[PDB]
């Protein structure tokens, strides 16, 4: 893509569409698409242990960000442009889902009801580390307590997977640029 | 609903009916009586530093644009086009000499200034009188330390006589440290409260840290982790209560500089405000120097909260009576290392922002306690904010301010709703006076 | 709108203007004079039979816990806490001996009683005084065979009075069937309609039956298919309608034991009836042995609704003036086989739970005929029940109340809405029976 | 609010205070003065030309069904049925000989009348009086060439009248032409703006169309192309501006017959325009035939707006003060080639509907205007529509009405606001009158 | 899964993932995709009959739940956790059917228009009976009608399917536990 | 499907249904999930131009339609029973693309946020023209824009895509019938 004529597309964008664009592996598409079906089937039913043990890796950045609205013209104003919803490593993730499970989480009584639905997966192995795998998919999040606290997310996700213990993929980055700047879902308490 | 005579709040600030937090009526009487009158947050310093940089802001349930001048000042206008009511801008923050709308072009300038109408002179001609078409300016602008606070009412006193006796605790780290920046853009998120519960909960509630916050004590190994669970009531001495004249109020746990930051950032903080603290003793005095790297819970009265030491700033911005659009920053001490600041950073958001672990334990507690308020049996019922009460002093030697030597108490909910309470019932800020000059007496009765 | 003055329903039930369904200011008038002053269903003896078991329940707009004390005896308390204001339970059923705050940590009973405060000697000393703070409790609650309604008017008649002559036509099935059993959970839904839509409905509403339900009743081949798309009235001596003082009304339809069930269950119904009547007869006599065995479609004013033999029980809880949340739960005969009691509570939910065929049939009607209240050129239009009007009996040597000798037509509405505009029109009970002391006449009036 | 002294617009119209595009209190009582007492648009002959031929409008927030009778009449009738006030038609468009509520099965004829009740001798028997119980009839309806308009207040002026000076531009594209068709069906859409916002900007908004709509000029190529981010202004005697007495106004961009029209039908249209004008010279004149290939840009009052020669056709349907629903159609001459009404009909929607990009330059601009009118600091604050003030005239030789001899400025603005304010403070059409009586006076003082 | 580690997950939940991470067969999970894609579309169209004829088993099983709120730390209160919105044998689906086709269902008119994803596919063959296939996926459901009402439902499906007539496999259960208490959706009157 | 028994099915929806259930070509359903995943990648970062060039054919009809309701019974009332929200050609195509990358669309600052979500593609080549490829799908369109404005569209596409330039395959019809009458969501300036 060249961004000079389109006009919208940032370089980062452009970077990644170039990625999926060439060595289309369909064996590779399926793989990914296994990965992250069952990634969010353990995260649906809140097996976030299982989660940690089996989908992330051990130097994995998860990170969710939020970025300020800005003019598509301006040039001049150059102070941090996102704030980090989410940016942790792999103790700051144990932290959460240790949060999630202490049974004096008074929110989490009911339970709560979550359903994920992953589409758009694309994958494509790293030109210069053949071991990384690059997948990106779209996720719909529906989160359900309470009687009638319903809150959807919607979002594109950037991740990196590696093979670790006993050859398990697991992630070692995801990236979220969350798509609504001011959000309608009482918080971000989820796992995108 | 008549104002002047209904009591909202009783005496001492003892109680308030449970109303207050979710009848619509008194929401649009609050932004009156409240918003259009009472100091509140827009911005700081280290965010719009340079000529021609502006954000926007709310007000209240205004919407303003806060601009640097060229001369280094700061001006805010109302973010609303003086031809047909168009909002002026639609981004939030960014480098311009002016704002030009969309509706028909009219251009203003940073100063609010009318500077350009498209084609005037063959559709105009000499009759339009731009010097009486500039952008409807906030009366007042005031800093205090690089915070930026504005206020629709020329009457209204000067910030720091209104920040009363809070200033003085807020000072030893608003101004002896070397100085505060904001770190932005701030996380953004709506829940389904009044905002009066968060400012109350900020402003001095100590009391639910243990059992609310169970669960993050219990999971992140901060410094104030003793308390999970109600496992352990922090010894006597652990801190004090106070609260002012125009309601702001904190409470003061000693020594509490890593706050709620997770063990990860536990050792380089103690050690960074310890060392500081040292230096200061010599300025300011020992006391003033704790109280620096001490954790300071505060709102602004009316909807700006802080804990300084953790680093969380808050503005809790109204929409209506069960609806608030939180606004998260994160403040760090200048002289920090810049590594520090953006670890500070991400863990005020990873603890209080729109995924904050700590903020999340509090959602239910404050949008059932606010959407209760209208349920029809709970509407005259009291809300209970005594305790402690009988036990706070004024005019103390060491300690300004009404205040509670106690770390656990309701010292600062009474000055915030009494402050509240003469406000609502009151029509200008002669009338607030002579609601409150008996304000301390009031508080510190039995 | 002078509530006093206000003609919202016209002499002997005749009408009733349409605002009633959408004017919001009606609704908020409706909190006060209908939801707490009148009896509001609750829960059954078999949902709450052991000490500790309860469930939470709506009252209005209010939600209320329901516990069974150790005594054997049922109370109710507002689910809000008496500290500030939180909701204290989040569950809608469960066994406990108390409940503890998510805020605070406060701790009260299942007698509703303040037991314990986190830290109470170290905060409060002997200052807070406990057996002053228990939660708000419902004034009256009472027992109607295992129903278990309440009241938060001390003033109220007592339940059996209040059902007035419609007792007399639920006994056969409530009390002399051996009792009945509520198998819950209930279905949950919202509704975009009035409350009083579902509710006028079930008290009266037989004329819809063939037309409304057409698909329904062509579809499943229940017993009263004969109707469907009005192929066929039913024949003279088929039913009878009745309305009561207090407002509570119901159709009767003889004989019609398998109601909507679909041809899967009418055999084994049709014998089960049948074979309890035999026994009846010498019981209670013949007349109320039918009546056992015979279809009831009643409103236990003002929300409470019912089908017997159907076995469908609704509370049409409010939420605004034209948003209803729609609890359904299955009633069955405590001595019906335990296999033919799971299979009747699925065929509840199958035809009138959240996907009811037959419940479907009926949203369109009663969603838009509520927001049509809110129309401009309909507010102060005329909905008619004048069906039947001329030809009710009162004192009737056979069947009391307020009759109407036919299977369709409106008595059951002008019934319930002369009681209603007695409610609205008056500020407590005293006045309430001054305004109905010649109901009966004014309903049989030409 | 006190309607009868609340100066809402300024004197000659000049001003409106912010606040009448967001206060609902204002928008109920528009209801009665501005949409229970006006003429709305309904239909066209071309969507209901067969009897039996029927389709549902709104009028105001009422919806009404539009039938073709048998005498070739239409009559229309609030879509509510007489019984219980259910909703009786679903449906947008349809051809039938009556209406059967699917509630209790009540069937209405096309005439609006009760013609049959399900079972009526065996449950009414004579006591029914179903002459007095057809449909609430709209007390008037009144065709301008093939575009029929109703109005609920039997004291409006005849329709013709009530278009005043506006008729008379109007009719050489309406009339002369041979005769205009509506193509359906309409687009839908819901927007966050109060209807007053599009209608304002229609009625003599030309000041806007070169800045909103520079990206729209721009791109598509259309012949008022020149405009694009204020590049140029039109020359003199570009065009002109025009109001009336009862609220309708209109702009007139000279022989701009291609409209919006993308280069794709420019040459098509000029072709065909200019070929009728020739004809046309002969039998109006030629300034007459002139203005029959001219841009409009017409409100009709209070909520129906057009682009002649675009061929555009808008109703905005008020729903609350921030939020209208937009009914979008084409108009076409009856006389084009089929292929050309084809075309053009999908353009119209192209640019102006549904997904019209012309459309969408529009929507932050009426729905941020309408929303500001909420804020507290803008409510009091005052829209200005001074532009050209000093300047109109009226009882010109060649042209009616109160008239603006330029193409750009705010003229019909101010007729607007001044009927708009005549009727708000008003409580009959005698009334309006006699606050009329010296309309253009007041609109061309200076 | 260790659902004493992991506490916040079912013993059921934990069975159904177990089902799902052993024999990974790609075709299956794409004739899976296929087999719900086609369901889907017949249901969208509103062809009910063809659904039953092609799509469900004699001997089905339709079945959707709804559990009520109970406290995570409850261990004595033993009632009848859920009630059915959906227990429906082959007869009971077609009375369903026909009141959907019969011409005075009013609620039918003007044509409700439906729109279904399905998502996160997963599929396994039984390992008793190795002619039963389990299925699971994740539905959205958009219904609108009438203008202005829309509707959305968001659901997990635990499906068995078995070849009946003709070789053409076909659905014999359908389990929902639906994620929201309160419906806000008018009524549940869709197929999941 | 017989449409006499099946009384809710259109004519166009039976007909729709035959095309995919013979025969089945799993690669080409791989191959159209991936042609409309690249697609839906290059619009959600607003690669309007790149979209043009590699997705969209010299002969395309993009054609959206709103169909007024009407009743189910109705035969009498003949008049045009829909409208075209969209019916593009490739240069009307163009006009919006400029439209959207034009500096002076001041709705377009700040940047707009879109997130497509495609599901259910079915793939079937044409039985008279063998280069003619039939693809089904539905999408699920979240755009954000200003803070707080959130808008989500639901649409099943009918595609045609055939190969063009390079051999690479392009859309060259695309037929949205769309499901909700009344917008919601205030305009529907997307491209679904
Ligand atoms: Cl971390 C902390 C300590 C004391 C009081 C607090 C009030 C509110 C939020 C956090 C607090
Ligand atoms: Cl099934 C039935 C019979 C008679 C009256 C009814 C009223 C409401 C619902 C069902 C009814
Ligand atoms: Cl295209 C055009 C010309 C002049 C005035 C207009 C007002 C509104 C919309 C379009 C216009
Ligand atoms: S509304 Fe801003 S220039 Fe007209
Ligand atoms: S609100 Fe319940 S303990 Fe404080
Ligand atoms: S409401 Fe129309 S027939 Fe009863
Ligand atoms: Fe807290
Ligand atoms: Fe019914
Ligand atoms: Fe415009």
């Amino acid at each position: 893509i060249n961004i000079q004529e389109d006009k919208l597309v940032s370089a980062h964008d452009a970077e990644e569409i170039l990625r999926f664009f060439n060595c289309h592996d369909s064996a590779l598409q399926q793989e990914a698409t296994t990965l992250l079906t069952q990634e969010a089937h353990l995260l649906d039913i809140q097996a976030y242990r299982a989660w940690l043990e089996h989908c992330v890796g051990s130097e994995v950045q998860y990170q969710v960000i939020s970025r300020e609205l800005r003019a598509a013209s301006e040039r001049r104003y150059k102070l941090n442009e996102a704030m980090n919803v989410y940016n942790e490593n792999f103790q700051q993730l144990k932290v959460r889902v240790e949060h999630q499970l202490d049974p004096q989480n008074w929110g989490n009584s009911p339970k709560l009801r979550f359903t994920r639905f992953i589409t758009n997966v694309q994958a494509a192995m790293d030109v210069n580390d053949k071991e990384l795998l690059h997948i990106r998919s779209n996720v719909i999040l529906h989160r359900a307590r309470r009687g009638n606290q319903v809150d959807v997310f919607y979002a594109a996700r950037e991740d990196k997977w590696k093979r670790g213990e006993g050859g398990v993929r697991k992630l070692v980055q995801r990236f979220v640029d969350y798509p609504e700047r001011i959000l309608q879902t009482h918080n971000l308490m989820v796992f995108l | 609903m008549n104002y002047n005579n209904k009591i909202l709040v009783s005496e001492s600030g003892l109680s308030q009916k449970h109303l207050i937090h979710g009848d619509e009526e008194l929401f649009q009487h609050e932004l009156k009586t409240i918003f259009a009158r009472n100091w509140l947050f827009l911005t700081h310093d280290s965010l719009i530093p340079a000529p021609g940089d502006y954000v926007t802001a709310k007000m209240g349930i205004d919407e303003v644009i806060v601009s640097r001048q060229n001369d280094g000042s700061i001006r805010a206008f109302l973010n609303v086009c003086r031809h047909r009511g168009k909002t002026l801008v639609s981004v939030e923050a960014g480098n311009a000499k002016g704002f030009v709308c969309s509706y028909h072009g009219w251009g203003f300038g940073s100063n609010g200034e009318l500077q350009s109408v498209p084609f005037e002179k063959d559709l105009y001609g000499e009759s339009l009188n731009k010097k009486c078409l500039g952008l409807k300016e906030v009366a007042r602008v005031e800093s205090f330390h690089g915070f930026i606070y504005g206020c629709f009412d020329q009457e209204a006193p000067p910030l720091m006589d209104y920040l009363g006796d809070a200033a003085w605790y807020l000072e030893p780290m608003f101004k002896h440290s070397g100085g505060l920046e904001l770190v932005g853009p701030p996380g953004k998120v709506v829940i389904k409260a009044n905002w009066k519960a968060p400012a109350e909960n900020f402003v001095g509630d100590a009391y639910h840290v243990g059992w609310t916050h169970a669960s993050s004590l219990r999971s992140g190994e901060s410094i104030f982790s003793s308390l999970a669970g109600n496992a352990a009531l922090p010894p006597e001495g652990a801190g004090l209560q106070m609260t002012s004249k125009y309601g702001s109020g904190m409470g003061v746990l000693w020594d509490g500089y890593s706050g709620v930051h997770s063990a990860d950032l536990v050792p380089e903080l103690m050690a960074f405000g310890g060392a500081k603290q040292e230096r200061l003793n010599k300025e300011i005095g020992d006391v003033r120097a704790r109280i620096y790297r001490s954790h300071l819970n505060c709102t602004v009265f009316p909807n700006n909260s802080m804990l300084t030491c953790s680093g969380v700033f808050k503005v809790w911005n109204p929409i209506d009576a069960n609806t608030t659009e939180v606004w998260t920053y994160a403040i760090v001490e200048k002289d920090m290392p810049e590594d520090l600041k953006r670890r500070l950073a991400d863990s005020v958001q990873r603890t209080f922002g729109p995924a904050g672990f700590w903020e999340s334990d509090d959602n239910d507690n404050m949008e059932t306690a606010s959407q209760n308020g209208k349920k029809y049996q709970s509407r005259d019922s009291d809300l209970l904010s005594n305790l402690g009460f009988g036990e706070d002093v004024y005019g103390d030697a060491v300690y300004p301010g009404v205040v509670g030597k106690s770390a656990i108490g309701e010292t600062s909910y009474r000055g915030f709703y009494r402050a509240y309470q003469a406000h609502v019932s009151s029509s200008n800020w002669a009338e607030f006076e002579h609601a409150s000059s008996t304000w301390h007496t009031e508080l510190t009765k039995t």
